[PDB]
DNA sequence: GGTCGGCGCCCGAACAGGGACTG
DNA sequence: CAGTCCCTGTTCGGGCGCCG
């Protein structure tokens, strides 16, 4: 008996038409039980081939989670409804969420099933469940409530969400609450003990309205990865050549970098392994360049209208560096991740984990999901990435092949 | 017109479009008799109805022969209607392969006849399915009908039938969960582990459950005893094989003949291991005419004779056993070709296959092996829904050296090493540090965009030097040529310093094959070396001999 | 015959996007 | 400076096979 919020696509665009990719047996069995149960609860209903729209669907398990979770790749749909969740019902981003001692994520996706979806928009939420060896044709469904993973769902539920959070925000005014997709980010400066206690208070505060998760974060302990120069005592020709190329590449970010005196040491046609003593003018040029790399880049600031872009570099031995920017060489944040799951045995698992950790930090700091430039081939990525995904959202990505040149971000 | 028991599917036209209005083709008198004989029969059964001048739409119609039968099939040239009809989402996501079938006690195959003619069409949509049947006289106006059931030739007929058929089978599958029903268009593979007695009871239960909705299961197409003819295979209680494959024996081969031959070979490579189409597909490159005669090369005639000898022996696959693990083993067949077999017990192949794509201008065997594993993994999840264990002809240390040092993310699932030559290996290893006591080469190349002329050379620390004039070249080819010179005139251990990102980006990927002859010559020189260290310096910065050699090859 | 849909392959044409050089 | 040429990769379309 709830009124439906009318939703329309962006002008001059049709719904998503993305084919369903093959799914493993443990995933198809998980989707059949969930779709049958959701159909029994009236959340979804079967459709036919007269619906020309479709969206891929697969299942996941969150970190340390046994139950399967239905996930839809609404990325193509979210691109075609972008003016709705940014212009009309936009959610403000609290700048203090990243300054809290502890932030916890809660999967509130089960609450969207309480609000019905607009009748005219249900045509675009269509998806298909495949069968093993194509035993049967595609079993198709469509969403009758607010779908999990659609950017229009938290915008419609925002009015209902604020009224539920008002009794808790009044009792705890110093606690910051942000909502992005099917997740709820709660950050506070409380001690870790009473912090988790206030979480359980909100868990029961949400259970009495018709809604269980525990992932913790510590944004105050997030570090950046600056560009570092080696502290070598004996410099060879090859060492100075690599240093010049690295400093020359770093000059595109820090305009004050100079390599004039260091290039003067590479005047003769010397052997690479030959040791070269650093002149007095070169030792000062090396010390000044180290200090410039300590300085922050001039003129770098976040633009809310520009899209975020993240580049990842595999540096081997379980080391992965990343940079987030909107304009080239104007990087908003650099970093490095190490010893993640699958280190020294699986690159795809580490790359999948790295994309998740980067996207999580982007939601806390700016409230946006960046577009990734992944150092992997497409077919390699599109084959295994679903086997390691543990998040309810999915960022956009493209595939690059930039062979290394000099190692700018890792020593 | 009575109401069909099956629910109809609402179909619309694309907004801002009217129905088709196209003139009928001139038909042969033999096809006219077959059409009027069928049109009058389908009209009696309530499948097509007469229409008057109030229907301003029309579409062509013709008929082709049915395979191994005197009956004809009616088809409609709906090419103009399909353009203006709404888009449909096909529910046929793929193909049912016999390698995914599980061993069942009893098996029954049946095919319903004129199935498109047993499923109704949307009432508001029948007006656009108007067609004219020309009479034996060109002056006779002709009889105009409209379809009341799925027309053969319309782009929505298969998509509507496959979804309507699944809806009818859902109540039977819900009441009979342990019954496996492979549903592909108008063919039903019904198997069960029930006793042979209760099997035919459920078989007749389904033939009556399908009869309640207007679907007839004739006893002519009914199959109760093996071997079953299903999806172009021969299903036996323990093995399966494809129906007999016939290759053309043309004395004069056209492009069309080669295309048909390659297609049949691709179909055969599923169970017939060792099929190669490399040299036969090399006959289809750069050709323009489908009917152009092309002589067979010596490498193509040998490849055809080998494939003919493989098709002489009888091969057979087995069925999937979910209790034991899935195993896939790959062999390097030819330069750019790969073959694989998927099995659970030794020499009992579930199915075979091949992979041979050339991705990129420069690649190695490790890249191609990774591509094949991915092609097999996707194929396995389609059929069996799981990733098989791999037996790869690559050393555990060889792969460990590759993926750890490669800059891209690469990975292979759980696999073990099999010692079946030829073994995939890395042909040369670039050193990570400069080599002590090795001659250092500073190379560079340049060319002119207009003259297509340039130089390429090097300067060493021991005073060695060389510059070579080059004709009809580019800036990239010279910088590669400068490296090739440094590899020719150097000892077994050599340090090479370049400023070409393009040249360095190709060599560090450790390729063993390339479309460029200059790269293959560089690869050949790299294999002969013992220690090779590459390094990149920015050009035009006065670095070592890189500025000295940049000025020599300037023109 | 010159219908539709599904799936696979092999080829070329067309398109795309980055790197080094030039008015 | 923008505008190319060079190069390489992807996407798409058009053939053939197979099935219904």
């Amino acid at each position: 008996p709830i009124e439906t919020v009318p939703v329309k696509l962006k002008p001059g665009m049709d719904g998503p038409k993305v084919k369903q990719w093959p799914l493993t047996e443990e995933k198809i069995k998980a989707l059949v039980e969930i779709c049958t149960e959701m159909e029994k609860e009236g959340k979804i209903s079967k459709i036919g081939p007269e619906n020309p729209y479709n969206t891929p669907v697969f299942a996941i398990k969150k970190k340390d989670s046994t139950k399967w979770r239905k996930l839809v790749d609404f990325r193509e749909l979210n691109k075609r409804t972008q003016d709705f969740w940014e212009v009309q019902l936009g959610i403000p981003h609290p700048a203090g969420l990243k300054k809290k001692k502890s932030v916890t994520v809660l999967d509130v996706g089960d609450a969207y099933f309480s609000v019905p979806l607009d009748e005219d928009f249900r045509k675009y939420t269509a998806f298909t469940i495949p069968s093993i060896n194509n035993e049967t044709p595609g079993i198709r469904y469509q969403y009758n409530v607010l779908p999990q993973g659609w950017k229009g769902s938290p915008a419609i539920f925002q009015s209902s969400m604020t009224k539920i959070l008002e009794p808790f925000k009044k009792q705890n005014p110093d606690i910051v609450i942000y909502q992005y997709m099917d997740d709820l980010y709660v950050g506070s400066d409380l001690e870790i003990g009473q912090h988790r206690t206030k979480i359980e208070e909100l868990r029961q505060h949400l259970l009495r309205w018709g809604l269980w998760m525990g992932y913790e974060l510590h944004p105050d302990k997030w570090t950046v990865q600056p560009i570092v120069l080696p502290e070598k005592d004996s410099w060879t020709v090859n060492d100075i050549q690599k240093l010049v190329g690295k400093l020359n590449w770093a000059s595109q970010i820090y305009p004050g970098i100079k390599v004039r005196q260091l290039s003067k040491l590479l005047r003769g046609t010397k052997a690479l392994t030959e040791v070269i003593p650093l002149t007095e003018e070169a030792e000062l040029e090396l010390a000044e360049n180290r200090e410039i790399l300590k300085e922050p880049v001039h003129g770098v600031y976040y633009d809310p209208s520009k899209d975020l872009i993240a580049e990842i570099q595999k540096q081997g031995q379980g080391q992965w560096t990343y940079q987030i920017y909107q304009e080239p060489f104007k990087n908003l944040k650099t970093g490095k991740y190490a010893r993640m799951r699958g280190a020294h045995t699986n690159d795809v698992k580490q790359l999948t984990e790295a994309v998740q950790k980067i996207t999580t930090e982007s939601i806390v700091i700016w409230g946006k999901t960046p577009k990734f430039k992944l150092p992997i081939q497409k077919e390699t990525w599109e084959t295994w990435w679903t086997e390691y995904w543990q998040a309810t959202w999915i960022p956009e990505w493209e595939f690059v092949n930039t062979p290394p040149l000099v190692k700018l971000w890792y020593q | 017109v009575p109401i069909s028991p099956i629910e109809t599917v609402p179909v619309k036209l694309k907004p801002g479009m009217d129905g088709p209005k196209v003139k009928q083709w001139p038909l042969t008198e033999e096809k006219i008799k077959a059409l009027v004989e069928i049109c009058t029969e389908m009209e009696k059964e309530g499948k097509i109805s007469k229409i008057g001048p109030e229907n301003p739409y029309n579409t062509p119609v013709f008929a082709i022969k049915k395979k191994d039968s005197t009956k004809w099939r009616k088809l409609v040239d709906f090419r103009e209607l399909n353009k203006r009809t709404q888009d449909f989402w096909e529910v046929q996501l793929g193909i049912p392969h016999p390698a995914g079938l599980k061993k069942k006690k009893s098996v029954t195959v049946l095919d319903v006849g004129d199935a498109y003619f047993s499923v109704p069409l949307d009432e508001d949509f029948r007006k656009y399915t108007a067609f004219t049947i020309p009479s034996i006289n060109n002056e006779t106006p002709g009889i105009r009908y409209q379809y009341n059931v799925l027309p053969q030739g319309w782009k929505g007929s298969p998509a509507i039938f496959q979804s309507s058929m699944t809806k009818i089978l859902e109540p039977f599958k819900k009441q009979n969960p342990d019954i496996v029903i492979y549903q592909y268009m108008d063919d039903l593979y019904v198997g069960s582990d029930l006793e042979i007695g209760q099997h035919r009871t459920k078989i007749e239960e389904l033939r009556q459950h399908l009869l309640r909705w207007g679907l007839t299961t004739p006893d002519k197409k009914h199959q109760k005893e093996p071997p079953f003819l299903w999806m172009g295979y021969e299903l036996h209680p323990d093995k399966w094989t494809v129906q007999p494959i016939v290759l053309p024996e043309k004395d004069s081969w056209t492009v069309n003949d080669i295309c048909k031959l390659v297609g049949k070979l691709n179909w055969a490579s599923q169970i017939y291991p060792g099929i190669k189409v490399r040299q036969l597909s090399k006959l289809l490159r750069g050709t323009k005419a489908l009917t152009e005669v092309i002589p067979l090369t010596e490498e193509a005639e040998l490849e055809l004779a080998e494939n003919r000898e493989i098709l002489k022996e009888p091969v057979h696959g087995v069925y999937y056993d979910p209790s034991k693990d899935l195993i896939a083993e790959i062999q390097k067949q030819g330069q750019g070709q790969w073959t694989y077999q998927i099995y659970q017990e030794p020499f009992k192949n579930l199915k075979t296959g091949k992979y041979a794509r050339m991705r990129g201008a420069h690649t190695n065997d490790v890249k191609q092996l990774t591509e094949a594993v991915q092609k097999i993994t996707t194929e396995s999840i389609v059929i069996w829904g799981k990733t098989p264990k791999f037996k790869l002809p690559i050393q555990k240390e060889t792969w460990e050296t590759w993926w750890t040092e490669y800059w891209q993310a690469t990975w292979i699932p759980e696999w073990e090493f099999v010692n079946t030559p030829p073994l995939v290996k890395l042909w040369y290893q670039l050193e990570k540090e400069p080599i002590v006591g090795a001659e250092t080469f500073y190379v560079d190349g340049a060319a002119n965009r207009e003259t297509k002329l340039g130089k390429a050379g090097y300067v060493t620390n021991k005073g060695r030097q060389k510059v070579v004039p080059l004709t009809n070249t580019t800036n990239q080819k010279t910088e590669l040529q400068a490296i090739y010179l440094a590899l020719q005139d150097s000892g077994l251990e050599v340090n090479i310093v370049t400023n070409s990102q393009y040249a360095l980006g190709i060599i560090q990927a450790q390729p063993d094959k390339s479309e460029s002859e200059l790269v293959n010559q560089i690869i050949e020189q790299l294999i002969k070396k013992e220690k090779v260290y590459l390094a990149w310096v920015p050009a035009h910065k006065g670095i070592g001999g890189n500025e000295q050699v940049d000025k020599l090859v300037s023109a």
